[PDB]
This record gives structure tokens, C-alpha cells and sequence, in this order.
């Protein structure tokens, strides 16, 4: 297969993966391969995005190095190196989040990058982070030091104190923001409630259950309006909630990719679209209606293509 | 001044192309 990473970018609108060879960047809907840059030996465990411009944070191999590649200049033009592993890498357009195992440090863009902050975290071997990348809105989220907890950052206005938001009792597994940068979920390792929180307040908006057997929690995302949210978990699962409604407890849809592999989850380009990447090089698109009810329903392998 | 503001600005900021990818 040669998949070792794969991941949305902030609009979801492309995703990329990290192969053995090299990286390929794909967008979502509809599938197109746009660029597939081999000849990267070393093993790319970890891709982030700016968007659809032509910086792209690598993490090779060792896992101690993060490395950002102009596609257009087909080159490396920014290296940073770290002495313990980097588990994530965000980007945005002034700034740069290297994420490790327990601490995340913000960088500068620039030729030679300068450390500007440094925030303290819990065991965060998945590298739980998130990155507004809106104009507007300079906000980061990581998980806390107390186990359940989330703590908020505004990386504009940093002397502002942090927002510990008490989300869950047990260890986080998952965390996305909404692409307005004002709603937060979040997931715990039983992987029985999803919550979902307000960036600027710090208070559950909406509180939604998902089964009753323990899952493993692996991507969650909302939709443009934060109104729909989906979840992916064990076995290609994937359920699709609604947000903006206390009348809804449970998703409204359910579907399972056909291969069983784990997938992430991202709303496409129509309203009712719901795209699953899967780890075993499959792609799959679903297509709902009102009541949760199957209508199209679209696979491929993209690393095939 | 000029290339002292460039060396000094984010990397977006000096050589970008925002639909490299689209």
C-alpha cells in the first residue's frame, strides 16, 4: 500500500498523504490526484497544508526533523529539527505548530524561525491539535495537562489567560474545530459521547451519544454552517450527527466503508456528502437524505489513480 | 529597507502561489 499518513486540509477540500516514496496531494471532491512528489526518501509519516498554496509541512521518517516543501521551487526551504519525535505539524500563514509527545512550540514563518511561544500538554502520542487558520481568528487547542481537559489559546492576543475547558474524565482521542474557529469537539477514549464547545465561551453547546459499546474515536469534522458533525471510528464507521438541534441525541445516518478499514471524515462539496478515507488506499463518498437514508454512493482506490 | 522588511516577513508573505493546488 505504502499509505503511512493521511489527513484533510483546513478547508477539506484536499488531503494529502504521506507514502514510503514521497507525498501525494489529492482534492476531495471530486477525486483528482494533483500532485504526487517521489524521489522524498526517508518515509513521510505526517503532511499539513496551507491551504491549496505550495508550502507543505513534512515529517520525515524519524519523526525529529519537520521540513517545509516549496512545490513550486520543488525544494526544501525551511528545517526544523527536534530532539524528541514530532508527532503533528500546523501551519498557517504567520505562524508554525510543531506539536510533541509533551508540548507544543509556535514558530515564525520565516527563513529562520523563531520560537515565539511554548504550551504545556498531557502524553499527546496521537498529537492532538488544532490550528485556526482564519484571518480573523489565531486560535489553538491542545490537550491539557489535566487528563480530559482542554485548553484554548489565541495566538494573537496570547496574554489573555487560557480557556480549561473540563470536556471529558478520561484521556482525549480526538479533537477538530469547526471552520468558523468558534466551535470545538471533543472525544474521549471510551468514545461513547462526542461534545461540543464554544471556543469563545468555554461551554457544551451540544452534548451528542454515538453507541453504547466503547469505541476508538479516530476523526471528527463539522460541516461549513457547524450545523452537521461527523465521527469516524473503528471498522470504517462513520456516523453523521446533527449539531444545531437539543431535539437530537443519536446521528440520523450510519454507513460503514466497504473494505472495514479505519477512515477520517469530511463534509464534500455537496450539502449531503460525506467523504471517508480509508487506510488501506480507499476512497468512499455518501450521499444522504433528510432521514439519514443512503442515495448515491461512490468508491475508488485513489492511490490507484 | 525593502529586502530587510522581506528577510524579515513570513515566507507565504514573500513567494506564494494560493492555487498551487487550485
Amino acid at each position: 500500500h505504502g499509505l503511512l499518513y493521511a489527513g484533510f486540509n483546513q478547508d477539506h477540500g484536499c488531503f494529502a498523504c504521506g507514502m514510503e516514496n514521497g507525498f501525494r496531494v489529492y482534492n476531495t471532491d471530486p477525486l483528482k490526484e494533483k500532485e504526487k512528489q517521489e524521489f522524498l526518501e526517508g518515509g513521510v509519516g505526517h503532511v499539513e497544508m496551507l491551504f491549496r498554496c505550495n508550502y507543505l509541512a513534512l515529517v520525515g521518517g524519524g519523526k525529529k526533523k519537520v521540513m517545509i516543501w516549496d512545490d513550486l521551487k520543488k525544494k526544501t526551504v525551511i528545517e526544523i529539527e527536534f530532539s524528541t519525535e514530532v508527532k503533528a505539524v500546523k501551519l498557517r500563514r504567520d505562524r508554525i505548530v510543531v506539536v510533541l509527545d509533551s508540548m507544543i512550540k509556535v514558530f515564525t514563518f520565516t527563513h529562520n524561525p523563531h520560537q515565539l511561544h511554548v504550551f504545556e500538554t498531557c502524553y499527546n502520542p496521537k498529537g492532538l491539535c488544532v490550528l485556526c487558520p482564519n484571518s480573523n481568528n489565531s486560535l489553538l487547542a491542545f490537550p491539557g495537562t489535566h487528563t480530559g481537559h482542554v485548553q484554548l489559546v489565541d495566538l494573537a492576543s496570547t496574554e489573555k489567560p487560557p480557556v480549561d475547558i473540563p470536556a471529558h474524565e478520561g484521556v482525549l482521542s480526538c479533537i477538530a474545530l469547526n471552520l468558523q474557529g468558534t466551535r470545538i469537539a471533543t472525544a474521549s477514549e471510551k468514545g461513547t459521547l462526542i461534545r461540543i464547545f464554544d471556543t469563545s465561551s468555554g461551554h457544551l453547546i451540544q452534548e451528542l451519544r454515538r453507541g453504547s459499546q466503547a469505541a476508538n474515536i479516530y476523526c471528527i469534522n463539522f460541516n461549513q454552517d457547524a450545523s452537521l458533525i461527523c465521527v469516524s471510528s473503528d471498522h470504517g464507521t462513520v456516523h453523521i450527527f446533527a449539531a444545531e438541534d437539543p431535539k437530537s441525541k443519536w446521528s440520523f445516518s450510519k454507513f460503514q466503508v466497504p473494505s472495514g478499514s479505519p477512515c477520517i471524515c469530511a463534509f464534500g462539496t455537496e450539502p449531503n456528502a460525506v467523504i471517508a478515507i480509508c487506510a488501506d488506499g480507499s476512497y468512499y463518498k455518501f450521499l444522504f437524505n433528510p432521514k439519514g437514508e443512503c442515495i448515491r454512493d461512490v468508491y475508488a482506490q485513489f492511490l490507484e489513480m | 529597507a525593502h529586502s530587510k522588511e522581506l528577510n524579515k516577513l513570513p515566507l507565504p508573505s514573500k513567494s506564494v502561489d494560493w492555487t498551487h493546488f487550485g
